[PDB]
């Protein structure tokens, strides 16, 4: 009853109590993370790959429609481009289920690589070498 | 010691060793305006005053997670084709699905490598997506959600801990199947216990001590791993190591964000109460304190990581060299793969880090009889092509250097050169040869 | 520096025992070769340990065994020419003075 | 250099050289409180709000210091019994007195 | 002014604890190599075999 503030180990509000409803209510970062352009060489072709690193993505596509991101430029999301990964979602770039070896590294295995569909970026686990059984 | 006597080691021992071996730690990403200017427009502004300063942080951090990529790829991407264990499991009678994979654990990891992991606790995992059960946490709010609130990301190891693993199991099973052929060029498969007697050829002991020994010797083995595995699992910590990095990674973020509460010499620690409390121009002064003090806590940590990340960087070469010798093939340094006679050593993933089963050869109870450093049959010096002179106490006998393996001295065996009366030593014996018996 | 507080603490390992270390591998690599550094150390004449170790450089034993007092008088030679030098260079030991 | 000649020494020489190698360095225990204000409250009080910068400080000396003790044990403590030489010192010859 | 020489000092500290370190590293390397035993890695323990 006579808690109002909330706090944790590094001293940061947590928490806090509603002081009109004595209830209770806990705090979260908004969208915190960082962008990331994923792109092939300039001489090559000039479409991008954006991944913003360590977001539920589902929330930056709500953030999206409610035109409340910080990056003033918005990357094509037509739904085929959208592959949730371990450090964000990739926008502007499919995923293919083949293994390549990677040439753009992006984290929790995943590189993505422009290659042939008629150009666009694919993103893909890595392939860490051919398979060779030994007799 | 003594002028004329030997001790020669009439049995041996195999004893498995575990190295811990940091390769990496969490790659940090800290961004320069969240953590020095709370969303605050002016704040920033004044920030800009001092250049392109916090982009040498950003440089730095960058260049510090494209390292730990870059070591993780050179500790653990040694070969370049994935090796795949035979179905069936069978190396003459040496045990191996405790270091093996387990096809039956989801994660398809070892039960060593899925005791070291469960032995390691990560304050930040970074490849959970954290975000949208930070606000649903219930309880207090952990390390990872107020770190997303000041500018802290972790972002993920190129390489996954199942990929790690699997990188580990083509080591290992190259290892197994091929000895280590494969680490230098095609994978030529062999025997186990052909791979064991050459092993055994490497560090001066003749291949039949194993053929004669291939039972008691693969018992001794599947002793060793059950040992070091029960060793690892009940020891307070084994993994002192990689605990260590990852304390060390985590208390360094945790300061980093605690040197935000602190006032650095300022009215108040808190941005917005500064700038709404006090105008703009006269409270200019505060920001700059503020920024100062913020900008000098963030180099401190940017500087920290840095040596951190040197540190982290030998022992990532230091395990690739540990790997690419000991693991791709039989370091005859002493030392350097266990302790005794390296004969292999099977990696095993760890989190942030490897982890080496020193396979080492170890003698056992010896005797020491005598010894004479050549032996004189007819008016010549007769030395011992390999081994040395050892003696039953009357008989004289030539055997390896480190087995008592006694043999007759034929004149194939030793080889004669000198004159009998310029060793100082040399025994009066008689020495045979398949030539003139016939 | 000890009146401004920047003091400086001991080594846990003393010079005398450090000494003793050193000791203690010097006397396991003249009487037993590098079975000490593998397992139990095995007793081993040093003439013999010297055979060892130019067998495996890659000469017989016979070189050895025809001039051992030769090569025990180059070695004597030569680790007295060791603490000459050491007693005539003033920064032999640079690295450490550094 | 020719087609068919190949050089081959008829005696050798056995020179012993010397390495030098720092193991470790002098273990400082700089403490902030007399550095930075020596006997001065209100000093230290203002110190305080710089916030967990000092704790680093130690925490970091500290580790330089196990880091010094714990290289000196690597670099020496390579044996766990400590071995003697014996009482007569004839290794076939050769002088190790020095 | 004091702050900031002594995170000067114990930066210049740690950068040459590393340093000591990894000579500490290679003495321990050569004495296990070259003393409990011969090392066969030409020109690191001394010129020559
Ligand atoms: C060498 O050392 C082995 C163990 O380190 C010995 O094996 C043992 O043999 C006893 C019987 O004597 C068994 O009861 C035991 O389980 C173990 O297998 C081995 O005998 C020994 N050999 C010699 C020649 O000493
Ligand atoms: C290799 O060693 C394994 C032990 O880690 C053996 O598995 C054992 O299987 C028995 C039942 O047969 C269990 O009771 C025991 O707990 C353990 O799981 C395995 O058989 C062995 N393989 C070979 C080929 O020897
Ligand atoms: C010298 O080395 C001999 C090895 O050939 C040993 O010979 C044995 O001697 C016993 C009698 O003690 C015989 O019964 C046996 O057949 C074998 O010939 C001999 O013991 C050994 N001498 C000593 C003193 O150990
Ligand atoms: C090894 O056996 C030789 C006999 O074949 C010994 O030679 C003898 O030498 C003595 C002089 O010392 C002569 O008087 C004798 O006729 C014989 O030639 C030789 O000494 C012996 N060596 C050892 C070390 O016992
Ligand atoms: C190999 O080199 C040795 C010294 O480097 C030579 O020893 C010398 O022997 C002479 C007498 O011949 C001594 O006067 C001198 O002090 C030194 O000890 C040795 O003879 C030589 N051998 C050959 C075959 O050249
Ligand atoms: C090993 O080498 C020592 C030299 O460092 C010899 O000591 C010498 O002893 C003589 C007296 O005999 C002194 O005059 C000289 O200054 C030096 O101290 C030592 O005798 C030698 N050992 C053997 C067994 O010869």
């Amino acid at each position: 009853p006579f808690q109002q503030f909330g706090r944790d180990i590094v001293d940061t509000t947590d928490a806090v109590r509603d002081p009109q409803t004595l209830e209770i209510l806990d705090i979260t970062p908004c969208s915190f993370g960082g962008v990331s352009v994923i792109t092939p060489g300039t001489n090559t072709s000039n479409q991008v790959a954006v991944l913003y690193q360590g977001v539920n993505c589902t929330e930056v596509s709500v953030a999206i429609h409610a035109d409340q991101l910080t990056p003033t430029w918005r990357v094509y999301s037509t739904g085929s481009n959208v592959f949730q990964t371990r450090a964000g979602c990739l926008i502007g770039a499919e995923y293919v289920n083949n293994s390549y070896e990677c040439d753009i590294p992006i984290g929790a295995g995943i590189c993505a690589s422009y290659q042939t569909q008629s150009q666009s970026i694919i993103a893909y686990t890595m392939s860490l070498g051919a398979e060779n059984s030994v007799a | 010691y003594s002028n004329n006597s030997i001790a020669i080691p009439t049995n041996f021992t195999i004893s498995v060793t575990t190295e811990i071996l940091p390769v990496s730690m969490t790659k940090t990403s800290v961004d320069c305006t969240m953590y020095i200017c709370g969303d605050s427009t002016e704040c920033s502004n004044l920030l800009l005053q001092y250049g392109s300063f916090c982009t040498q942080l950003k440089r730095a951090l960058t260049g510090i997670a494209v390292e730990q990529d870059k070591n993780t790829q050179e500790v653990f991407a040694q070969v370049k084709q994935i090796y795949k264990t035979p179905p069936i499991k069978y190396f003459g009678g040496f045990n191996f699905s405790q270091i093996l994979p387990d096809p039956s654990k989801p994660s398809k990891r070892s039960p060593i490598e899925d005791l070291l992991f469960n032995k390691v606790t990560l304050a930040d995992a970074g490849f959970i997506k954290q975000y949208g059960d930070c606000l649903g946490d219930i309880a207090a709010r952990d390390l990872i959600c107020a770190q997303k609130f000041n500018g802290l990301t972790v972002l993920p190891p190129l390489l996954t801990d199942e990929m790690i693993a699997q990188y580990t199991s083509a080591l290992l099973a190259g290892t197994i199947t091929s000895g280590w052929t494969f680490g230098a060029g095609p994978a030529l498969q062999i025997p186990f216990p052909m791979q064991m007697a050459y092993r055994f050829n490497g560090i001066g002991v003749t291949q039949n001590v194993l053929y004669e020994n291939q039972k008691l010797i693969a018992n001794q083995f599947n002793s060793a791993i059950g040992k070091i595995q029960d060793s690892l699992f009940s020891t307070p910590s084994a993994l002192g190591k990689l605990q260590d990095v990852v304390n060390h990674n985590a208390q360094a973020l945790n300061t980093l964000v605690k040197q935000l509460s602190s006032k650095f010499g300022a009215i108040s620690s808190v941005l917005n109460d500064i700038l709404s409390r006090l105008d703009p121009p006269e409270a200019e002064v505060q920001i700059d304190r503020l920024i100062t003090g913020r900008l000098q806590s963030l180099q401190t940590y940017v500087t920290q990581q840095l040596i951190r990340a040197a540190e982290i960087r030998a022992s990532a070469n230091l395990a690739a060299t540990k790997m690419s010798e000991c693991v791709l093939g039989q370091s005859k340094r002493v030392d350097f793969c266990g302790k005794g006679y390296h004969l292999m050593s099977f990696p095993q993933s760890a989190p942030h880090g490897v982890v080496f089963l020193h396979v080492t050869y170890v003698p056992a109870q010896e005797k020491n009889f005598t010894t004479a450093p050549a032996i004189c049959h007819d008016g010549k010096a007769h030395f011992p092509r390999e081994g040395v002179f050892v003696s039953n106490g009357t008989h004289w006998f030539v055997t390896q250097r480190n087995f008592y393996e006694p043999q007759i001295i034929t004149t194939d065996n030793t080889f004669v050169s000198g004159n009998c009366d310029v060793v100082i030593g040399i025994v009066n014996n008689t020495v045979y040869d398949p030539l003139q018996l016939e």
